[PDB]
């Protein structure tokens, strides 16, 4: 008999996001960046003088999603074999969440040879000038002195990238992530839950 | 120079603390340090809280309880380790 | 000198959702519902057997969310001292999983003096599965798996200003805040434990 | 019946080794529990397969272990308490 055309559904309740084999991705060596920050305390000692001037914080993290074998992998920078990171880093003052993201996607990755973000999928907040970042801000902080917001970036169909020489370009399957905050900390390890929502199509 | 202040709530902000503290003639507050479990982020009901003037830290000492921060007598106390002990064992509820 | 509207922004880049103070919910009791199921091991062979005839096992539920102190706190199904869960359960093969998270709710909260009551769900939070007919669950299909027994999907359901809720009397209900349940699979679960995140995305308004 | 299928990759699904035996044949494979890291629900590569008939265990125990999975020789063994700790030092 005749079906009926289905209704559009609202995409709070469906997001359908469009993956391809990983092996569609590659990379060329750039020029390597080091980090702004020095030793391992130089960072708060900065993020107190900005916090002064600048106010809270605002960092920004880019989720690029591929895929293998039928399994989301994310897209890490390692550089020991120890640290991983995604792609981002502070906002400037007064600038946009997305138009900011982009400028420092581009910035640290980027094709020299000649950005589509519409999808927020986590916050986490630094109540003090130390390690510690949640999910929300506890109820007894009412200044939290960094604000991390982080998107999924769907990939374009094919992709060249420019790992800045001192990294590594790593493609981590969901499962490595998953319960696994030793090794990629609590935001990162977070993910295959954060995705979960998602459609996806392995194309 | 510096003391604790606990039986406070789990919701009760640096800022409000504050508010409390000016509104007794003291207006020099250096730092203000909530303790907390890592774990997940909560007040754990004491706050370490520093100042220059070491004769107001009096008028804390006496002045403070008496008044109710959301509906709890507050406890200022001078530093030391079985105050410290005194509190995390009373975070413990 | 006069003030710029915020235009609003894509659902898929800030969802503002609105939060209430957990007075303004009264919660009343009804008749004690006791489980489907019972006994630990019974139920994994009620799914071996639905699996057969029915097929994979389509569980929904939803996340009720209420602000006290200006932090969310999820509604959540106490039993016993130890045992928590959301609001939900199985649907009926072919049936829209939301329509039937709505008649889960009513069936499990049901208000029973006037049942005029609506329930906003527009917003899927997670999804997981369960790989083979044990108590493991991922928020992902493992590579190796085809079939899987049963999956499970959660959409946050907005609670209206006000509204009268009602609990079995068996059942205990609780409104756990986001730090009670962090880094607590322990006492919550890998699922129930993983909200505080799963909502971290929603901007949220504490009336 | 039962068997040890392993050596073989931790995305081999179970259908795509239930089409591996239906071309030596068999088409008995009664149930198929795989072996998984309960932590995050990987394979460990290696599954306890139940099979409904004596004979056709000798086809899987003779010849599969000659065909390539995805890259990888199937090692087909009985189920024996001595033979798992190999396949799971496999895991390592």
């Amino acid at each position: 008999g005749n079906k009926y055309i289905q209704q559009t559904k609202p995409l709070t309740l469906e997001r359908t996001i469009n993956l391809y084999p990983l092996t569609n991705y590659t990379f060329g060596t750039k020029e390597p960046l080091y980090e702004k920050d020095s030793s391992v305390a130089a960072r708060f000692q900065r993020m107190r003088e900005e916090f002064d001037k600048i106010g809270m914080r605002r960092t920004v993290e880019g989720v690029l999603i591929v895929h293998e074998h039928r399994l989301p992998h994310v897209l890490l920078l390692q550089l020991g074999t120890t640290f991983f990171k995604l792609p981002g880093g502070e906002l400037n003052p007064g600038e946009d969440e997305v138009e900011g993201l982009k400028r420092l996607m581009t910035e640290i990755l980027g094709r020299q040879d000649g950005w589509v973000i519409d999808d927020c999928i986590g916050n986490w907040w630094r109540p003090n000038f130390e390690p510690p970042q949640y999910p929300y801000i506890p109820a007894h902080i009412t200044k939290p002195k960094e604000h991390k917001k982080l998107f999924l970036v769907q990939l374009q169909e094919k992709a060249l990238f420019a790992v800045p020489k001192n990294y590594k370009l790593v493609a981590a399957p969901l499962f490595e992530l998953y319960d696994n905050a030793p090794g990629y900390g609590p935001i990162i390890s977070s993910l295959p839950q954060l995705l979960s929502r998602f459609n996806f199509i392995y194309n | 120079i510096a003391l604790y202040i606990g039986n406070l709530t789990w919701w009760t902000t640096d800022e409000d603390l504050t508010e409390a503290v000016h509104s007794l003639g003291v207006n020099d507050i250096l730092e203000i340090k909530f303790f907390e479990n890592r774990a997940n982020g909560q007040s754990k009901g004491f706050a370490l809280v520093g100042v220059g003037s070491e004769a107001s830290s009096k008028k804390l000492m006496d002045l403070l309880p008496k008044r109710e921060l959301h509906g709890q007598n507050p406890v200022v106390t001078p530093v030391n380790k079985q105050f410290l002990s005194q509190f995390e064992m009373q975070s413990r509820k």
